[PDB]
RNA sequence: CACGGCGCGUCGCGGCGCGCGCGAGCGAGCGCACGGGGUCGGCGGCGAUGUCGGCUACCCACCCGACCCGUCUUGAAACACGGACCAAGGAGUCUAACACGUGCGCGAGUCGGGGGCUCGCACGAAAGCCGCCGUGGCGCAAUGAAGGUGAAGGCCGGCGUCGCCGGCCGAGGUGGGAUCCCGAGGCCUUCCAGUCCGCCGAGGGCGCACCACCGGCCCGUCUCGCCCGCCGCGCCGG
RNA sequence: UAGUAGCUGGUUCCCUCCAAAGUUUCCCUCAGGAUAGCUGGCGCUCUCGCCCGCAGUUUUAUCCGGUAAAGCGAAU
RNA sequence: AGCCGGGCGUGGAAUGCGAGUGCCUAGUGGGCCACUUUUGGUAAGCAGAACUGGCGCUGCGGGAUGAACCGAACGCCGGGU
RNA sequence: CCCAUACCCGGCCGUCGCUGGCAGUCGGCAGAGCGAGAAAGAGAGUGGCGCGGACGCUACGCCGCGACGAGUAGGAGGGCCGCUGCGGUGAGCCUUGAAGCCUAGGGCGCGG
RNA sequence: AUCUAAUUAGUGACGCGCAUGAAUGGAUGAACGAGAUUCCCACUGUCCCUACCUACUAUCCAGCGAAACCACAGCCAAGG
RNA sequence: CCGUGGAGCAGAAGGGCAAAAGCUCGCUUGAUCUUGAUUUUCAGUACGAAUACAGACCGUGAAAGCGGGGCCUCACGAUC
RNA sequence: ACCCACUAAUAGGGAACGUGAGCUGGGUUUAGACCGUCGUGAGACAGGUUAGUUUUACCCUACUGAUGAUGUGUUGUUGC
């Protein structure tokens, strides 16, 4: 029942929410495991960059962010061809390549 | 329970006095009310336009707005445990200047005048209205006639 | 038996700060002594305001301080505020002021020192002027908090411009029945 | 902490601060927001007017990004650039005016609220308001639109 | 008789009142007490195996008082209900949301909660750091259903019967307002000239926060009416 | 599934201070709620050691009324 | 009618008393009794109202006994009335 | 003439108020006051032997005056009241005897 | 009307039937009924009006041994 | 000729009304468009009803004026 | 309530409308049935009819009886 004055609230606890609860007590262990895997892969690929393949310059696709510049999924075939890089050799020498991206500009 | 009609129980309050029905005298219409006069409320049943509610009958308020035919007045109403100063619009028939304020105004003028006077004279004069003081000592002169006896009369039935 | 009422027998005002830090309590000791052994009431006011809570010591802005000290007659006097002096960015010219406050924002302090004024703390204020002559006692806007927009005469009631408690602002949240003559009634 | 709570002080009082006449029962008035129009109507009307009913048009696939348009005011307009910029423009004698780009700092529309210091400015933005435009013109300066 | 010096005594009404000087407003001791709450600088007995002290607590006697608790109830000792007795257990907790009050840090900003860097690892699953990891949240702008719009102005010189450019000044006004400023006068002693410093104080200022009221500005809507702009002079825009 | 219960029963230490209501309005409302009222807590703005206000009171003025009483040689 | 400026304090009845203001808020929403006024009822320790005070929430002296009557309201004690 | 927890006088506890007082413990480097009906300086200046003196002040402390003290439902404050575990600390205690339990013993606190 | 000294009972008639009635069956009826009623004969302790006798208990003892229930408990009159 | 209302004013009752609020004629559609304020029940919330205004278009009258329904007190309805 | 008979008279009442751990259970008042009236129906009837489990005392007191206690030194007899 409403008290004197306050906000109308709609708590979404009308289901059996107590059976599906995600506690985060394994967060530090997860961070430690991810780190260990990261360093293990970095050691595995001996001289190669730890981050991975280089990626391209892209513009965010929205009025809210079109002023910013991201890191894209991969270089497209038009760019590879005009840069003189074969689409199959780029991946094995360290260039991320995707064929979906176009080039309007 | 009772009825919530606007004129319930007003058959004597809004009625006209004995042998005073008919045309409203024009002096009531020919009075001037300005902003801020203290004024009395007395509902008159002869005219039904702008009749005040029965709970303001006999109440005294202050004029705050003057209009073609009516006057807006601020009057206090006791509602349960609190008093609200609420403003109502009453047509000019049901209204009448309060004489409770003019006495104080005349007193103000008069004691201001007697304060301005005697200021050069340097004498002392009383302005505050003191309460009725106890009677002072005096002499009661008998003129040679002695006071007459008073005795209770004997009981004897009338009816 | 005595015909009296004990409802309002006990007054509620603060006797000492609710805070537990030691610097404010030392200031309170000093100004307690000053107030009880000096006839000046400036010390009493300052000590009372030291007792007060955070929401009763609203911050004072640089623009407010310069505006209130630019008034005629109060030149080269020390502006005393028991709250926090925060910087105002929408003011370019800042004169030289002699400020005293419990704490001052870093940017505000930089601005005043660059302009050429000096910052005082209530201790040194005691040394400079124990009775506090040549002081302009200011305070921030106490009604500045947004909680005061929800107070007073209740909403949904004629001639009440009181902010309701709504979880989100939009066209679907408290706009239909009591707010329109088209749907029910308009207060 | 449980040490400081009201329950500790309430031990020994049978009632537990809930009354003897009217007990502490489960849900005397109904659960949640029940009876908003029937037996809590007075409270709902007194404290949340406009709660019931519909108004306005429905927009199905709303995308906030289309309507994203942050605003800035003229009193804050000079804070976008460094102070050294403003003072250099102030004591400059060639009449050159600094360029302030609010889109670079993340603002799209310039609204004219505050007083503007008397020095020329080249304000470039995406949207302007009439009063902001007239303030800039009066102080001496230029308004530039970008897309 | 709570009268007591000498003067100059009009400081005066006829002397009394009542003023001006008299090393300049300094006589000292002892003592008694109906005097800002009790002292005695007064005494007397009984003390080693039968006596001294021990409020309370152990038992007993007497006088007065005294109905069994808890609970619902207008009303409980009730011919209302629960209760043979004892031990242990036994009931406003935790999460989320919101509101308000309080304490702390920073402050027009604030916050790493997610991730990452730190030789992973007793504590340590902690702690530190990131700053071109503040994405992002809340706040800094509101209003309108929406298209959308989006938060002062006040004075002089240039054509009052100014079109209209400059010179400026700058974010109102009234009332009440804690504090502060000023300050007519006023705060002592041989006199007299004459200061310094500090306190007092008529009136008068500047007026915080806050309240009330009057204006002003922004958005929607209504009424009235005229003017202005052009890349496209229009069912245009202001 | 520890189903719901506006309905019974119970609801665990001490001292100190303050201290009620069974009334208004709405509800398929009448063994219950919401809302005013009554309570407490937290404060804050000033005040005195010329003056401000306030009052379950009186006084002086000034209005308001149709009960007790009375009347039917006055209206009904 | 609103604005400005100026002049008037013997603070213009008695009595008493510091006042104003803002948040958050529990319990309550079964009542009962008495003088007086009063409706229904033959009447009732009945049913229903108005004012005030009580009981409920309250012990104490008295009415032998007693929720309400008369007196008087309460920290632990000594004396007096 | 008798007596209530009423009234008067006195003692003690507590609460509230005075938003009362005290940093002045200013000592042979000193001079012991700010109770006294009257808003404010024991004001500063310039000319005509014996080496001595109690307590205090955990200022969250100490001290002084007045008034007051019923209480269910309920609200608030203080507990050097109590139980269990954790971080500190007591150069803590303890087989020359800890915890627990029993007691016609001695005491403290209004009470826990 | 009969039954009895006496009959709210029973049986036989009367029918204006609160509200009888025809396979929601009406009327009758031999035989039958641990079915429901009234009267008569016989018989009797049902009664007038109680008494006596027998067996097993109850009673006391040896052995063995619970349960219900229990605020505290247990003499009355009146008052409130 | 007398006639203070002893009639009538739609309805219950009460109040009010005489060159009128009654009766008879003439002309009309203020029963129209629009923003606010206030009163009545009241929590001082809605609905309903009502009161003074203000801004346009009108009606009527020679005009002053009066009129945004019925002389007043009742004749009515949220969200979706 | 009425009647028959006797009698001296066949007066009226209370005690939780005395008295169910005293009886009985004929009546009311469960569940089975039947009829009449009512209801579309399940069903209803202060209408009629028929059949329908009546539990426990060993506690306290009261009461009826039975030992005994109490003082006179112990006992006994006779007594008031
Ligand atoms: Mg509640
Ligand atoms: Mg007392
Ligand atoms: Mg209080
Ligand atoms: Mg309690
Ligand atoms: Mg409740
Ligand atoms: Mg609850
Ligand atoms: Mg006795
Ligand atoms: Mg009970
Ligand atoms: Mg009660
Ligand atoms: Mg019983
Ligand atoms: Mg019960
Ligand atoms: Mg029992
Ligand atoms: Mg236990
Ligand atoms: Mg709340
Ligand atoms: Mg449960
Ligand atoms: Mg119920
Ligand atoms: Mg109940
Ligand atoms: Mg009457
Ligand atoms: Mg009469
Ligand atoms: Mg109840
Ligand atoms: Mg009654
Ligand atoms: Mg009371
Ligand atoms: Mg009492
Ligand atoms: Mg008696
Ligand atoms: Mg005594
Ligand atoms: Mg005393
Ligand atoms: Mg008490
Ligand atoms: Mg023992
Ligand atoms: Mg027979
Ligand atoms: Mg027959
Ligand atoms: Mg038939
Ligand atoms: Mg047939
Ligand atoms: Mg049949
Ligand atoms: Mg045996
Ligand atoms: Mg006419
Ligand atoms: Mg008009
Ligand atoms: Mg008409
Ligand atoms: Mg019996
Ligand atoms: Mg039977
Ligand atoms: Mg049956
Ligand atoms: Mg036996």
């Amino acid at each position: 029942a409403p008290s004197r004055n306050g906000m109308i609230l709609k708590p979404h606890f009308h289901k059996d929410w107590q059976r599906r609860v995600a506690t985060w007590f394994n967060q530090p262990a997860r961070k430690i495991r991810r780190r260990k895997a990261r360093q293990a892969r970095a050691r595995r690929i001996a001289p190669r960059p730890a981050a991975g393949p280089i990626r391209p310059i892209v513009r965010c696709p929205t009025v809210r962010y079109h002023t910013k510049v991201r890191a894209g999924r991969g270089f497209s075939l038009e760019e590879l061809r005009v840069a003189g890089i074969h689409k199959k050799v780029a991946r094995t020498i360290g260039i991320s390549v995707d064929p979906r991206r176009r080039n309007k500009s | 329970t009772n009825t919530k009609g606007k004129r319930r129980g007003t058959r004597y309050m809004f009625s006209r006095p004995f042998r005073k029905h008919g045309v409203v005298p024009l002096a009531t219409y020919m009075r001037i009310y300005k902003k801020g006069d203290i004024v009395d409320i007395k509902g008159m049943g002869t005219v039904q336009k702008g009749m005040p509610h029965k709970c303001y009958h006999g109440k005294t308020g202050r004029v705050y707005n003057v209009t073609q035919h009516a006057v807006g007045i601020v009057v206090n109403k006791q509602v349960k445990g609190k008093i609200l100063a609420k403003r109502i619009n009453v047509r000019i028939e049901h209204i009448k200047h309060s004489k409770s304020r003019d006495s104080f105004l005349k007193r103000v003028k008069e004691n201001d005048q007697k304060k301005k006077e005697a200021k050069e004279k340097g004498t002392w004069v009383q302005l505050k209205r003191q309460p009725a003081p106890p009677r002072e000592a005096h002499f009661v002169r008998t003129n040679g006639k002695e006071p007459e006896l008073l005795e209770p009369i004997p009981y004897e039935f009338m009816a | 038996g005595v015909d009296i009422r004990h409802n309002k027998d006990r007054k509620v005002r603060r006797k000492e700060p609710k805070s537990q830090d030691i610097y404010l309590r030392l200031l309170v000791k000093l100004y307690r002594f000053l107030a009880r052994r000096t006839n000046s009431t400036f010390n009493q006011v300052v000590l009372k305001r030291l007792f007060m809570s955070r929401t009763n010591r609203p911050p004072l802005s640089l623009s407010r301080m310069i505006r209130k000290m630019k008034l005629p007659g109060r030149e080269n006097k020390t502006a005393v505020v028991v709250g926090t002096v925060t910087d105002d960015v929408r003011v370019q010219e800042v004169p030289k002021l002699k400020v005293c406050a419990l704490r001052v924002t870093s940017r505000a302090r930089s601005r005043i020192l660059k302009a050429g004024g000096k910052i005082l703390t209530f201790d040194q204020l005691a040394l400079d002027s124990p009775k506090g002559r040549g002081t302009v006692l200011l305070s921030g806007p106490r009604k500045g908090r947004e909680v005061y927009r929800h107070f007073g005469k209740a909403p949904g009631t004629p001639h009440s411009h009181t902010k309701p408690y709504v979880r989100s602002k939009g066209r679907k949240f408290e706009r239909a029945r009591g707010r329109r003559a088209s749907r029910g009634y308009k207060n | 902490p449980s040490r400081l709570r009201k329950t500790r002080k309430l031990r020994g009082h049978v009632s537990h601060g809930h009354g003897r006449i009217g007990k502490h029962r489960k849900h005397p008035g109904g659960r949640g927001n029940a009876g908003g129009m029937h037996h809590h109507r007075i409270n709902f009307d007194k404290y949340h007017p406009g709660y019931f009913g519909k108004v306005g048009m429905r927009h199905y696939h709303l995308k906030r990004n289309q309507s994203f348009c942050p605003t800035v005011n003229l009193d804050k307009l000079w804070t976008l650039v460094s102070e050294q910029t403003r003072v250099n423009a102030a004591k400059n004698k060639t009449g050159a005016a600094p360029i302030i780009d609010v889109v670079r700092s993340g603002y799209y529309k310039v609204l004219g609220k505050g007083k503007l210091p008397k020095q020329p400015v080249i304000v470039k933005a995406k949207f302007f308001s009439r009063r902001a435009e007239e303030k800039i013109k009066g102080v001496g300066g230029a308004c530039v639109l970008v897309a």
